[PDB]
RNA sequence: GAUAGCUGGUUGUCCGAGAAAGAAUUUUAGUUCAACCUUAAAAAUACCCCAAAAACCCUAAAUUCCAAUGUAUUUUUAAG
RNA sequence: GGGGUGACCUCGGAGUACAAAAAACCCUCCGAGUGAUUUUAAUCUAGACAAACCAGUCAAAAUAACCAUAACAUCACUUA
């Protein structure tokens, strides 16, 4: 992870962590099940359905995406007709 | 670290020696009931009735009734080893027994049932729903008279209320009539109390027909000390119990502070509790009769809620209790993403500031 | 013993919860402190000099 | 359990064998 | 393994010779324990090390009075071997409200209520 | 519901005999709803129950279909109870 | 207001038999391993002697509710061999009519595979079955 | 050498909740390879022999005693072969509910 | 100013608290988590824990969960 | 128990690890890299075990068809 860039000298982000996880406003990040597309013949039914599900992280993993991206992605988004829309926000945590 | 049994081992009787010699059973039957007999004894390590309600195993029930009639046992046996030999003397019988074509007396069945063991049947039944333990708390009585009760749906509609029965308010508008076997120098009452149904008070019941001082089986001639009133459950709670109790008594009641009125449309003033009213005429009565049935809401509920009482029909609900969910973490792992849902306060987007 | 653990149940169970009630307080109290016009006026004091 | 009284409840193989001079 | 020890009840059964032995009454047993630890924690389980926290005997050679329960006595029993103990005397009774400035205790396990009057 | 003039005297009485369960003492027909959080939405639902009530109301196609989940238990004590109702006794 | 308006809306129904009427209660899910499984709410005994037969109709917790033995005067002396299929038809029949009298309905009955093919017990399930009490308990509201 | 394979991590095959533990609807209450606790009123068995409480409420454990299912001709046999003052007694474990079934609140004084 | 998982050095005072290893790795000379620990904030139950309970052929020291009781510590949050 | 050579590198069972869990050795013995058959065994969602992470395990109720009373696919130590 660049955090001093050459041309601009701004802080980089990698793209995997973009294409493959989504975050919501609410700090938590979004994932697919590793192994939901690999050999679905030998599986059984409820770990194809544990495998299709989405899942979210822990802490370690939340600050490690916040760390490799940047700034840009952290902004709150209201996108039309956005599924996550709902989820962009928590409710009842009394921590 | 070993520890000493507190009692008896189950299976420590029989001998590990030579079992080839030791009987044993080869049934699945046999076995099923040997074990059920075995789980009934009174155990001494944690068993499952202990821990699900046993009712305090044994219980010292007081007993408020009439002494059994005393019968001769011998001639009884005698009489019926009698009948017996004279009903397997015949030969048709065994013929219909061998074709499989026999009927049986279902009338007489009933009859003789209710005259030699239906009480005891009777009692366990209360037992089972309930009666004595919101009627007396401590004590159980045996129905040596029987009641037969029935109400009257048109010109040759008669509904019988049995022990246990479900009888509707459309049924149970009209003041039913009563029927049972007493001589002309007795002196009976009758009462008719609803178990449930009482808004206010929980541990008190209503009071729909109570009439004292029937002479013999005339309870027509009777005064009634209040009038008879339909059953009046609640829309939501439903199936209530009603409970006509049969007292018997040496002398004439007179009872002016448990006198009701002839309208008597009060709840305040149909409140009643069984326990004091026989704390209160122990010397006297004793319970000889029993019949109680279920009831629960219709259309004919309204009526007696709206016109009778003067009203609004109260509806309640079989509400169940909401679904345990753990302390919502700031960082769920592994948990789907319906897991926000599970905290949501309502399905509407709410926007704070914008 | 002087008791028994039949006779000892539950006999001091009132101070237990005081205590632990005060502790919570105790703890609850914690929040930084006050800072008043002195603590900051005091200051040129230091320049104080003799006319 | 080893330590509880009702220990070895649950014991019948030495009530079953399931294995001329 | 080393681990914690079951001492059996049958230790604890005081002998009729014992009572006469250590001087304590047959009848009525003692109601206050005066504990002071002798050992140190060092080279000792975890466990006593957080009984000895707990019981209050931080501070060694000071001594400190304790119930008569077998609550107590429990934690008594586990660290039996470190601690001396006492049965608490009163010559005087309770102190009152007013004697609590003037109190003092004896080496030999008393607590007078009147110390150095004037 | 007596004095709803803007329905015809069939609907009303289909009505009263439909939703007499929700009816106060008075006369006066009751719709309740308690889903939204907003007000409007709420309206909206009560008056769209209440098109769907003059709707089952004025079709006189509607066979009364009955679930039978929930009835079946009802039909077999209701003929149980009809088993000792049939009881042929003169009284009163 | 009216003296007779109050509702407490917290009302207790007392009666035991409140909920197993309104198919509500509790059933006793389970075991699976032992048998007969014990989820229900009246179950069906048919106890086989070499002499007499009965049928009861006992509870969950262990309370017959409703029982028709051979034993019984009124069987012995209207019916000859206690122990023929006879039998087991006039046993049922009367324990239909007494349970029909007491108000319950729904019971459960788990034979053994070699009992459920006997001819006795197939009749004395017919003679429930067109008395009026149907088997197959209905299934738990939300179970 | 000659020994391969030897090596397994450990699959926590064990007790989860004691007896006294408030336990919820669906916590598995204990695990096992073999057969060790039976279950009992409100204690559901999966396919993999673990055992889970149906019910919220108490969790405890009873000797009691064993009829095993007439179609399990091993059981059959054992039991045709015990002799005549045998019978099993296996660890059942069982949920004691302690929150009601429901309640009835007023909805409406119609 | 190549690179070094490798060696060597790394400069004032005092005080508080303070850790010896489970899992991966061309990995056992190191790295990244966990469990401990430090810095601030929230709460409330925390350790000792009698009964009673945890398997079937024989099997010890003791274990695991729990009252009361003696102490105040424990669990999360944000940085590590 | 220095390298080289020999052997192994993944998963499961039993003992070591006697009784909640876990626990290593180039410690001792079993094995697995699939076959046979038919009942071809779904969706969605409470709540839990295990675990650093990735992964693996279950599962109450609600849904459409089969008895209107099952669907956990079975067997081969079934565990891999
Ligand atoms: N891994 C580990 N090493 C320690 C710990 N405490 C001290 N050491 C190491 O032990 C050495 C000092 O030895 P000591 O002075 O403690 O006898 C140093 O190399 C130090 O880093 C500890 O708690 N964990
Ligand atoms: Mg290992
Ligand atoms: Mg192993
Ligand atoms: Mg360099
Ligand atoms: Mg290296
Ligand atoms: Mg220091
Ligand atoms: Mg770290
Ligand atoms: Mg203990
Ligand atoms: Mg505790
Ligand atoms: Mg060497
Ligand atoms: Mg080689
Ligand atoms: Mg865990
Ligand atoms: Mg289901």
């Amino acid at each position: 992870v660049t955090y001093f860039s050459s041309r601009k000298g701004k802080r980089k982000t990698v793209k995997a962590v973009i294409y493959r996880f989504l975050r919501l406003h609410s700090g938590l990040w979004l994932r697919r099940k590793a192994g939901y597309k690999k050999k679905l013949w030998k599986k059984t039914a409820a770990r194809k359905r544990r495998l299709r599900e989405f899942v979210f992280c822990n802490k370690t993993q939340s600050k490690l995406l916040d760390k490799m991206t940047t700034s840009f992605w952290k902004r709150r988004n209201w996108y039309a007709d956005d599924p996550y829309q709902k989820y962009q926000d928590r409710t009842n945590l009394k921590v | 670290r070993r520890a000493a049994p507190l009692g008896p081992m189950p299976n420590e009787d029989i001998d590990v020696s030579d079992l080839e010699r030791l009987k044993k059973y080869r049934s699945f039957d046999r076995y099923r009931r040997r074990a059920e007999q075995e789980a009934r004894k009174p155990h001494w390590w944690r068993t499952y009735r202990e821990h699900f309600g046993e009712e305090s195993g044994p219980k010292d029930r007081v007993d408020i009734g009439l002494p059994p009639p005393k019968v001769s046992r011998t001639q009884q046996l005698l009489e019926r080893k009698q009948a017996l030999r004279e009903l397997r003397a015949n030969v048709e019988e065994e013929r219909a027994a061998r074709l499989q074509t026999a009927r049986i007396p279902l009338e007489a069945v009933r009859a003789e049932w209710e005259r030699t063991c239906g009480p005891y049947h009777k009692q366990r039944l209360a037992e089972y729903c309930g009666l004595y333990r919101d009627l007396f708390h401590g004590a159980t009585f045996v129905p040596r008279v029987p009641l037969h009760v029935a109400y009257a749906v048109g010109e040759d509609d008669l509904m019988p209320v049995y022990h246990g029965n479900e009888v509707t308010p459309t049924e149970a508008a009209q003041a039913p009539e009563v029927t049972y076997e007493a001589d002309e120098g007795s002196l009976w009452t009758l009462l008719l109390t609803n178990l449930d149904g009482h808004l206010l008070e929980p541990d008190a019941e209503y009071v729909h027909w109570l009439v004292t001082n029937i002479p013999g089986n005339r309870v027509t001639e009777g005064q009634e000390t209040c009038p008879y009133l339909p059953p009046f459950p609640a829309r939501g709670s439903g199936f209530h119990r009603f409970a006509f109790l049969l007292f018997k008594q040496d002398k004439r009641i007179d009872f002016s502070g448990d006198t009701r009125p002839s309208p008597c449309y009060q709840l305040a003033q149909r409140t009643f509790h069984t326990f004091d009213f026989y704390k209160k005429h122990q010397d006297a009565m004793t319970p000889a009769g029993l019949a109680f049935f279920q009831c629960r809401w219709d259309d004919s509920v309204t009526r007696v809620f709206h016109q009778l009482l003067d009203m609004r029909e109260p509806v309640f609900e079989f509400v169940r209790p909401p679904p345990y969910h753990p302390k919502q973490k700031r960082f769920p792992h592994r948990q789907p993403l319906r897991y926000l849902d599970r905290y949501r306060d309502s399905h509407e987007p709410t926007y704070g500031i914008y | 013993p002087f008791l028994t653990a039949e006779q000892e149940r539950g006999h001091a169970a009132v101070r237990r919860a005081a205590a632990f009630q005060a502790l919570k307080a105790a703890q609850a109290a914690r929040f930084p402190a006050h800072r008043r016009l002195e603590e900051q006026l005091g200051h040129l004091l230091v320049t104080r000099k003799w006319s | 359990y080893r330590s509880k009284p009702t220990h070895g409840i649950g014991r019948y193989k030495h009530l079953v064998k399931a294995q001329v001079r | 393994k080393f681990t914690r020890s079951r001492i059996p009840d049958k230790v604890f059964q005081p002998s009729p010779e014992d009572h006469e032995k250590y001087g304590g009454d047959p009848q009525y047993p003692h109601k206050l324990h005066i504990v002071t630890r002798i050992k140190s924690t060092k080279r000792r389980p975890y466990w006593e090390k957080d009984i000895i926290k707990m019981l209050g005997l931080e501070k060694a050679h000071t001594p400190q009075v304790h119930k008569n329960i077998p609550s107590v006595n429990a934690k008594l029993k586990v660290v039996k071997h470190l601690i001396r103990i006492k049965p608490l005397k009163l010559p005087q009774g309770l102190p009152t409200e007013e004697d609590m400035a003037n109190t003092c205790l004896k080496s030999n396990g008393e607590l007078v209520v009147r110390w150095l009057l004037n | 519901l007596a004095s709803a003039d803007w329905i015809a005297e069939p609907v009303r009485l289909k009505l009263a005999v439909k939703h007499k369960n929700r009816i106060n003492r008075s006369g006066e027909l009751i719709l309740t709803s308690e889903c939204s959080r907003y007000q409007f939405r709420n309206l909206a639902d009560c008056l769209q129950k209440l098109r769907d009530m003059i709707a089952e109301a004025s079709q006189p196609a509607k066979e009364p279909s009955r679930e039978d989940a929930e009835l079946r238990r009802s039909r077999i004590e209701n003929m149980n109870r009809e088993r000792l109702r049939k009881k042929r006794i003169s009284s009163a | 207001p009216v003296e007779n308006e109050a509702v407490a809306p917290e009302f207790t129904n007392r009666n035991p038999r409140n909920l197993e009427l309104l198919a509500v209660a509790r059933k006793e899910r389970g075991w699976g391993t032992v048998w007969p499984s014990r989820e229900f709410w009246h179950r069906l005994r048919v106890i086989r002697t070499q002499h007499h037969i009965e049928a009861l109709v006992e509870h969950r917790n262990g309370q017959v509710v409703v029982s028709a033995s051979t034993r019984e005067w009124a069987i012995k002396k209207h019916l000859y061999s206690t122990r023929n299929v006879v039998a087991c038809e006039s046993v049922g029949r009367v324990l239909a009519e007494r349970c029909l009298e007491a108000g319950i309905n729904f019971m459960v009955y788990h034979p053994t595979p070699w009992e459920a093919a006997s001819d006795s017990i197939k009749r004395l399930q017919h003679a429930m079955t067109e008395g009026g009490v149907v088997l197959r308990e209905p299934r738990r509201i939300y179970e | 050498s000659k020994n391969l394979g030897g090596k397994s991590p450990g699959k926590r095959f064990g007790i989860k909740k004691m007896e006294g533990h408030y336990v919820h609807a669906g916590n598995i209450l204990a695990t096992q390879r073999h057969f060790r606790w039976h279950p009992g009123a409100h204690v559901g068995l999966g396919k993999n022999k673990c055992l889970y409480a149906l019910e919220e409420g108490v969790v405890r454990y009873t000797k009691e005693v064993y009829v095993p299912n007439p179609s399990n001709s091993e059981a059959v046999d054992l039991v045709t072969r015990l002799p005549q003052g045998a019978v099993l007694y296996k660890t059942f474990v069982h949920v004691v509910p302690a929150k009601p079934e429901g309640t009835f609140k007023l909805v409406a004084m119609l």
